[PDB]
């Protein structure tokens, strides 16, 4: 929970600063700074381990191109005006702007396609950060993009301490030692400077470490279908 | 191409868009229930038990 | 084709003749001495092994003319004819001498396979 | 996959209400066949609206004060 | 192919007509409602004005 | 929003400096000079990654013949005396001045042309940084210039903190890093100058993670087709 | 326009100088200092890079064979004496002495001549840095040198703000940095000079940076048309 | 067949004529004489034997 | 691509208003035949204007005080 | 050299130059409508439904 | 080919002449407006000064 | 080749001895100006001291 990770930077890590209040917990107005560098390393450990993927489902429409990757446009967002939503979003996968790379894109059958491929004209591309080009858009189709996905952004003002940071015990540390570096660094004195470096140096060797430990089970070996392919 | 009409996902979205009609109707079958009237004493035998609640009019 | 093409691009897309000189190399008179074809005379900091360079189209890899021999190869192990051949198949059709017929290998016996049958036509032609 | 995880996906919490609403599957075409025949005693709050009924409904209770 | 809860949701779907009928009838037009006992008469939403109970 | 970016800089980054205020927000005063640095972050994110690309259609005329890629001839921006806007802008694609590099050049059928390429005489030559130039101009034909784009510019004097910084968050470091060490290296104290050339070197080493990650889905391979176009 | 560029250098990069008169806005005392330095940064940057290029059309007379690229010969300039005036400028081409480097050089029909080439006798030779010699000037010709072209010379006297300065966006840093470091370099002073050293070297990093991501598109690599000459 | 299309492919999908030329060698007139065929001019920092590279097919193993 | 990208560029707030326009073109057709033969009623504000109308308009309402 | 002439780009922007004239036939349809009046009471019956106001010129 | 979006769009140009026509007719020459209840007449635009409303 | 720009300097140079006849007899003699309002008798430069205007 947001309290135990808001406890332990106050004492063992951010101690001898000012955020952490000599180790008697963070002060109820420091909280918009430890969340902002908090989604920061949140966003970091995401984007570089595969620690949540998900899919949504785009739902095509005759006069619609670019689909926009946007909470705007979604089918449970009810707070928007957007005459069309064609993100279909579940209670269960709700797309909370939690989009950190776009991997692979399938459709309503099943059958993968393929993403950002000039040559073949049956592609999807992906104009900027968030869109999504169908140049042939079918009003009986549907998208089934897959993308790996953040942690819900916890809000600058938020106030419950119940809030629950879903990261594995073993990368508390990585996100403790970047909080850390990430708060060390603001100021321009040199032997503070020469603390947030180490801390960076430090959270660079912790994910280093989860790396060459694989505790995402990301970095593993599948099947060779290349013979099979190839017609041996 | 491909149109994809009456797919699994086809499926199970309308059925999940019809989730209130579907909940309406758990909540009928399982807190009240309906007065059924028959005609005559052969038709409420020609009814099945589970009319618990039965009304005949006759002359 | 493929690699007679790719053995072409190799040696034609390349540069045969750009000869490369060193900006700093000579001066104004010996750039001018150099280029007519005289003896230079370089400066103390630049050395003519470095400073003229003069480009040649790269060697071809010996992959592709061993590609263009194998592929050359499974052709004449297919249909059966070899370049410039001794063969016998021409003078063995119809009843020949022992000698003439004894001296028949297997490119002359599938050479000599389509020539009965040609001259079966031919045969045939002549009965009609 | 026997698609289960779309269910899951779309039905998630409500497959309790789904699953029962299908085992009285019987009972539901029951339920529907008696109602399509006005089979169902109706019932007005007051006059001058039982007219406003449709002729197929035999059975009607009139509430008055 | 065991697909169960597949098979469930599209006997549902196949079947799902009766169920909106249903469901208009009964916010259309206004039947009697018949509880068993007074306890689920109070539990009963108020947009059933009509209600009948059966004691003994 | 830049509300969100104003706050993050004020707190966290930009805080033992003067245009923090002490972590309690930009000043209003300030504002000319965090967004002056804040346009120079995207334009070089903007140019460094591929984070928007847009095309505009140039109609042709029969006595021009270089056009010029300034809002001055577009076909929305009613407020220009030009007497021939040959831009043609939609409500949905504005062309706010946002050109970064001119990539690909197409026709109104949709056929690739050449761009800058000397021995073609069929060629679309760019003799300016901004300009087109058409040889061979016709009245009766519309090009399809596609460019990388950068973020509409904000405005020194803009005061709503409303507008939206349209990056994804994992560009939202760099940015920051980006623009600690522009604000920071403006000094000549040689203590304030080495914090800056540490924030430079941080943003390049966000940027080398990013490329190195492809958050951006930039650096993916294509399918080979040179076997078919050597006759394979 | 000069008046953003004037803003930006006076907060931000001329902070800590007396030119930038703390952050205040370049006093109008200072301009001819400014200027004078972006003429000079303009200028390097047009030569480093192609940021314009341009045509000039030289009408040949009888009895001169050296002809002078100066604007006192220029068609447009109506207040210089000059008997036979051969530069052919248009309101369109003006040729305000922006020339800094001669090219290519064509003829009236558009046949390439051949540039300072000794053993082919019809060529056209450039005896001084801005001078062009026809050996075989004909009363019924004129030439058509293109050149590489420079920004118009802003007058160190201008106070008029809204002369626009054309650069691209992703050379608007480039050119901050020269103009700091050439402002930086005059002192004497050892802490001084070394700042005004990184500002040099951080000049020249970024024009690396535009070379390395081409944004100018001018290193294009163009067509083959060797094998056609060689006769394959 | 597979060890042919394997030698096939070794020879083929690579770069035969494809001539890379470092970006800061040439000046711009040099650049246009060397791309016309004719004699070229290199900065004194750059080295002809390291600047252009034109690109072969890899020689096929002797196994295959 | 079936030029759907550029329907959205051009028409992309507006369809709602195309689609329902081609939907009721039928009838679209039928307002443009009848007001092509003034079957509709021209109204003007005055006299000394019923005149200038074509002779075709043979219905009109005049407005006096 | 190709005249472009009639094509999809031109279709769409000869639409969208219209796009004022589109929107006043959808206001026209959609809020409020004309009287349609006709010489006699068999071209009323030959008229379309359509038109919910009819006006007849009978001697 | 399914290009429904084009469809409808290339349907609505080969009749824009008549859409042409008939917005020069309305607002050339100026005819009768009929509306059904008094909100819409107050919803109207200005522009209709002849206005007529059918009640019951 | 559609050379429509050069089609029509082409097709003025072809003429410019008629615009040079007419510029030099209209600069040399002196001729009658008509306008039909009184408005572009103002609007008409000082150098034409000769005028006349059509009116109902």
């Amino acid at each position: 929970k947001l309290s135990e990770l808001f406890q332990m930077l106050s004492v063992g890590e951010l101690s001898l600063i000012r955020t952490g209040n000599d180790g008697q917990g963070i002060r109820t107005q420091d909280y918009p700074k430890v969340i902002a560098q908090l989604n920061a390393g949140l966003t970091n450990l995401h984007a570089r381990f595969p620690l949540l993927e998900k899919e949504v489902i785009i739902q095509q429409y005759e006069q619609i191109s670019k689909y926009y990757l946007r909470s705007e446009f979604a089918q449970m967002n009810t707070t928007s005006t957007e005459k069309y939503k064609y993100l279909m979003d579940s209670p269960t996968e709700r797309f909370l702007d939690d989009v950190i790379r776009v991997e692979r894109v399938f459709d309503e059958c099943g059958c993968p396609l393929y993403l950002n491929n000039e040559p073949c004209c049956g592609s999807i591309v992906t104009p900027s950060f968030d869109c999504i080009q169908i140049v042939y858009p079918i009003e009986t189709n549907a998208l089934f993009v897959t993308y790996r996905a953040n942690h819900p952004k916890i809000a600058l003002t938020t106030t419950d301490l119940n809030t629950e940071v879903r990261i594995p015990a073993s990368h508390e540390k990585a996100l403790t030692y970047y909080i850390a570096s990430q708060l060390y660094s603001n100021s321009p004195n040199p032997e503070t400077a020469a603390k947030g470096v180490e801390w960076s140096q430090r959270f660079e060797a912790e994910c280093t470490k989860i790396e060459n430990l694989d505790l995402d089970n990301a970095h593993i070996a599948q099947t060779n279908v290349k013979p099979e392919m190839r017609g041996w | 191409v491909e149109k994809f009409i009456g797919t699994a996902y086809d499926v199970v979205k309308t059925v999940y868009d019809n989730l209130g009609e579907i909940q309406f109707i758990y909540n009928f079958l399982n807190d009240y229930g309906v007065l059924i009237t028959v005609d005559s004493v052969t038709e409420l035998q020609e009814l099945p038990t589970t009319a618990k609640y039965t009304r005949v009019y006759s002359s | 084709g493929a690699t007679t093409r790719a053995m072409i691009d190799i040696l034609a897309r390349s540069a045969n003749g750009q000869t490369g000189i060193r900006k700093d190399m000579l001066d104004v008179t010996n750039r001018r001495k150099f280029d007519k074809g005289e003896d230079y005379e370089f400066n103390a900091n630049v050395d003519p092994r470095q400073g003229i360079y003069m480009h040649v189209s790269p060697e071809i890899p010996q992959s592709a003319p061993m590609m263009i021999q194998y592929q050359n190869n499974e052709a004449e192990s297919l249909t059966g004819v070899k370049s410039f051949s001794q063969g016998i198949a021409s003078q063995a059709l119809g009843d020949v001498a022992a000698g003439i017929r004894g001296a028949l290998d297997a490119a002359s016996k599938r050479e000599l396979g389509i020539l009965r049958r040609l001259a079966q036509g031919v045969v045939e032609i002549g009965r009609k």
